[PDB]
RNA sequence: AGGAUAGUGGCCUACCAUGGUUUCAACGGGUAACGGGGAAUAAGGGUUCGAUUCCGGAGAGGGAGCCUGAGAAACGGCUACCACAUCCAAGGAAGGCAGCAGGCGCGCAAAUUACCCAAUCCUAAUUCAGGGAGGUAGUGACAAUAAAUAACGAUACAGGGCCCAUUCGGGUCUUGUAAUUGGAAUGAGUACAAUGUAAAUACCUUAACGAGGAACAAUUGGAGGGCAAGUCUGGUGCCAGCAGCCGCGGUAAUUCCAGCUCCAAUAGCGUAUAUUAAAGUUGUUGCAGUUAAAAAGCUCGUAGUUGAACUUUGGGCCCGGUUGGCC
């Protein structure tokens, strides 16, 4: 009789049925146990300010070779230390250390991209300057 | 996770790259005028062997 | 919270003014008054807002202020003063003596009657008790006390009110075949006949009642409100009779009516 | 000021003010668009006030034009114009003064200011150390 | 206090090619007026799908039908020959853009082309009765037909030549006589 | 039973009794929780959101207490303590923007120390005063609506429909390409004016000036598949870098860096996060459970869920409603 209750008196056991069940879908647990707020750098935020610390060379992931030109920044609200992503080529040049950058995530919604092993983020502005522009040369960065 | 890359070879293609400018070339169309010519470029002139049309083809 | 709202939102007014919301500000709050403040039309709104004779409410007050316009024949130079059902507005410029009574939406409709019907209101009795040494009064819908009335007078009749002396010509029971005008309800503004009357005890009387059309519907008896006998109303009533029209028959008369 | 023709639309009486108030429709093709004043002496020429218990506004333009519409008073005597009439189309119309007042938040300093009672004697000499 | 809806695929070459077979036979810029119209006719197909799923010879369905076919054929979508309430789930954006005034100034002649109608449209150029109309969607009501027209002022019907022939006008007929 | 209260009442106590709630989830914990009207997205069912422009609850740095009064446990009102903090001729005094505008911090993340009571309405002994409530403008690509960036000709090339249906006669015409060229239409922008407005700025009107490109110049993303669009060129050579996923890149790269061309949406287009559909991958509608995740070791058993058939059927006679269908 396809195992569930069928009965018109039987809603409480449907719908108890459903609250124990709804805790098998991660998006489910993650909402309301919540991780983005005690987990997560990112305290359910879409961006983050931070100061480089350092810059990196990762190197990917197989059957890839290369050196992924990363940064490793502080994050100001948390003072958690994140590996962050500086993509179009270039602009590592255009990134220096203890500079303010800003941070996005890098696209899959947790969990990393690509060849990239370890790196959820990816920043989008140098010194209050987009990447894009610098690279595309619309604008210059603030020295001064 | 690693430390050790040689971070001289950044931007090492987009320094070595020959330089090619933009060639300035007429004004297109903007708006109505670009849906006309498209239009146009569709259901006028183009088609390919027996069945087929392509809207970029290269020169063979 | 902390004493009274003396404010009034567009929004929260009654829909029966008609004027507009999203932050189209404030609506005139009826100030205290004979009738309660949702069953109630203030002077401002009949006066700007109906006939058009003002713009503004400066103008409105201007008007008030002059002695030009009376309620109950008396002059009530408020601006928001809670003007409601079955009063008597005159004005001495037209000679327009205004009745406010109900259209058939539930809107209020701006009754022109003669001087003769505006010499008269009528009242729906509340309640009939005895007050201090002996002396028997009743309490109207709009807060009219009178001693010493025909004894007969049981509650839910109505009263016919001289206006000048705040006295009683003549009254009419609450009995079936007697009309009916309904103050109140999804049903407002409809005449109807009473058919009989459904009591239930600690329970909201009822009363079932029949329109000229024969279409027959109930209401409850504190929006029930008697004016008189089949056929033969106390009232010069307005244009539409309290019928309600279906929406088919209003096109199909705005339709074939009128090619203007 | 070619066919002009002016046109009253709407007329209602108004003892009560002792007004007649009504919808002005200019049908004013190729010209300089309206001209208020135009429109008050071609109409206390009809209402027979001969300038001044006329008053107007509103006077928006169909779109392409040609036409404007707006609203529109005529009142039966001067007096009753400058009792009834607010101040500031008086001012538009000439027949008052706007009166030459300090700016609002300067009325409300002084206000403030005197909300504080004093003035005697040489007590006077001492404001300097009010609030520094 | 604000409403409008676009597409799912934003591919599938079919569409694409419909809908740029019917912006360039009606004049139009975008795909944006080709949705628009998709979405008010969506939104009359479904209110015609409920009243059909209602009972016939119901209030609701014979008061709102009825108005939803008067509508449609006083614009002149819905043919006065077919008034059941099932074309208007048949009708389809061509015929919408019939109706348009673009359409119906090139097919009422005038403009020599759909492009040159919009032009002159949006140029302050043709009328409606006596209003000045600048708006190419704009839905004639069946009855204006005979009474678009230039307008009184706008060349090609009426008063100045305006700019280009009065300033040649001085640049050419007053350098004779120099 | 009394006291207190505006009044009911363990509200408060005296005496007395020992009850009251709970697996139909009590009590406790958490809430990145004010509640609703409502919003978003959905074939239908639904999931998520709801600090807000209505409604009512609260609160005025935290707590507590109280005067006045019809109404306050009031904070643009007092009293005290705590915490922050201002003036000082150091004795004392005065504070509380989660009202308005500022823009110190916090940060991914949010505007002018502007004009006015002319409207909406409110208060006042009041038609006259006041009102940062409210309206007006400024900043404003939050979102939405409409909608420019060009249209039509003539000559040189690749085609022809129809008028007079009197032979290749004139053509009101037609589909694209030009180091071919013409006059026409304007508006964006300036701006006399009036209009608009409390007064202005804009809108709608409108004299005059306001297109021919080198000019009044539309971007944003992409061109391996998914997924519309390169069997082009140059560079680099598992490096640089791309890539949501699968995958490109190791000397002939349809994926990188550029040029050309082409595509999609277009004054809007991307990216990040969250959420909805897709998702019958939460499954009441509507999943699955031999072997892909999952039948409890087996039986008893309470709550819960579910529970065999049977009791006035059938036949007539009238009344008057809604639909047809002669005419």
């Amino acid at each position: 009789g396809k195992g569930k209750p069928r009965g018109l008196n039987s809603a409480r056991k449907l719908r108890v049925h459903r609250r124990n069940n709804r805790w098998a879908e991660n998006n489910y647990k993650k909402r309301l146990l919540g991780t983005a707020f005690k987990s997560s750098p990112f305290g359910g935020s879409s961006h983050a300010k931070g100061i480089v610390l350092e810059k990196l060379g990762i190197e990917s992931k197989q059957p890839n070779s290369a050196i992924r030109k990363c940064v490793r920044v502080q994050l100001i609200k948390n003072g958690k230390k994140v590996t962050a992503f500086v993509p179009n080529d270039g602009c590592l040049n255009f990134v220096d250390e203890n500079d303010e950058v800003l941070l996005a995530g890098f696209g899959r919604k947790g969990k990393a991209k690509g060849d990239i092993p370890g790196v959820r983020f990816k920043v989008v502005k140098v010194s209050g300057v987009s990447l894009l522009a610098l690279w595309k040369e619309k604008k210059e960065k603030p020295r001064s | 996770a690693k430390v050790h890359g040689s971070l001289a070879r950044a931007g090492k293609v987009k320094s070595q790259t020959p330089k090619v400018e933009k060639t300035e070339k007429p004004k297109k169309p903007k708006g109505r005028a670009y849906k006309r010519l498209l239009y146009t470029r569709r259901f006028v002139n183009v088609t390919l062997v027996n069945g087929k049309r392509r809207m970029n083809p290269g020169p063979s | 919270a902390r004493g009274p709202k003396k404010h009034l939102k567009r929004l929260a007014a009654p829909h029966h003014w008609l004027l507009d919301k999203l932050s189209g500000c404030y609506a005139p709050r009826p100030s205290a008054g004979p009738h309660k403040l949702r069953e109630s039309l203030p002077l401002i709104v009949f006066l700007r807002n109906r006939l058009k004779y003002a713009l503004n409410g400066r103008e409105v007050k201007a008007i008030l202020m002059q002695r030009h316009v009376k309620v109950d024949g008396k002059v009530r130079t408020d601006t928001t003063y809670p003007a409601g059902f079955m009063d008597v507005i005159t004005l001495d410029a037209t000679n327009e003596n205004f009745r406010l009574v109900y259209d058939v939406k539930g809107r209020f409709a701006v009754h022109r009657i003669t001087d003769e019907e505006a010499s008269y209101k009528l009242g729906k009795v509340k309640k009939v008790q005895l007050g201090k040494k002996g002396v028997p009064y009743v309490v109207t819908h709009d807060g009219r006390t009178i001693r010493y009335p025909d004894p007969n007078i049981k509650v839910n009749d109505t009263v016919k009110i001289d206006l000048a002396s705040g006295k009683i010509t003549d009254f009419i029971k609450f009995d079936a075949g007697k009309l009916v005008y309904v103050t109140g309800g999804r049903n407002l503004g409809r005449i109807g006949t009473i058919v009989h009357k459904e009591r239930h005890d600690g329970g909201f009387d009822l009363v079932h009642i029949k329109d000229s059309l024969d279409n027959t519907f109930v209401t409850r008896l504190n929006n029930v409100f008697v004016i008189g006998e089949q056929g033969k109303p106390y009232i010069s009533l307005p244009k539409g009779k309290g019928i309600k029209l279906s929406i088919a028959e209003e096109r199909d008369r705005r339709r074939a009516q009128q090619g203007l | 000021s070619d066919a002009v023709t002016i046109r009253t639309r709407k007329v209602i009486s108004n003892p009560l003010l002792a007004r007649k108030q009504f919808v002005v429709d200019v049908l004013h093709p190729n010209r300089a668009n309206v001209s208020k004043d135009e429109l008050r002496e071609k109409l206390a020429e009809v209402y027979k006030a001969e300038k001044d218990a006329v008053s107007v506004f509103g006077f928006r333009t169909q779109f392409g034009g040609g036409k404007s519409v707006g609203f529109g008073l005529v009142y039966n005597s001067v007096a009753e114009a400058k009792k009834f009439e607010p101040t500031y189309r008086l001012v538009r119309y000439g027949l008052a003064e706007k009166v030459e007042k300090a700016s609002r938040q300067q009325r409300k300093q002084k206000k403030n200011r005197d909300k504080k009672i004093f003035g005697t004697g040489k007590r006077l000499a001492k404001k300097v150390a009010r609030r520094n | 206090s604000k409403t409008y809806s676009t597409p799912k695929r934003p591919y599938e070459s079919s569409r694409l090619d419909a809908e740029l077979k019917l912006a360039g036979e009606f004049g139009l810029k975008n795909k944006k007026e080709i949705y628009r119209i998709s979405f008010q006719l969506s939104k009359i197909r479904r209110a015609a799908r409920d009243l059909l799923t209602r009972d016939e010879k119901d209030p609701k369905r014979l008061f709102e039908g009825n108005a939803l076919i008067r509508r449609l054929v006083r614009v002149g979508v819905l043919s006065e020959d077919k008034k059941k309430l099932d074309y208007v789930l048949a009708l389809k954006v061509e015929d919408f853009l019939e109706r348009r005034l673009q359409t119906q100034v090139y097919k009422l002649g005038l403009a020599k082309s759909v492009h040159h109608a919009r032009v002159l449209i949006t140029q302050r150029h043709i009328a409606v009765g006596k209003q000045i109309v600048n708006i190419p969607s704009f839905m004639v009501r069946l009855d204006s037909e005979k009474h678009i027209d230039f307008a009184p002022t706008s060349p090609f019907g009426g008063a100045r030549p305006g700019r280009v022939a009065r300033r040649n006008a001085a640049r050419k007929a007053e350098a004779s006589g120099e």
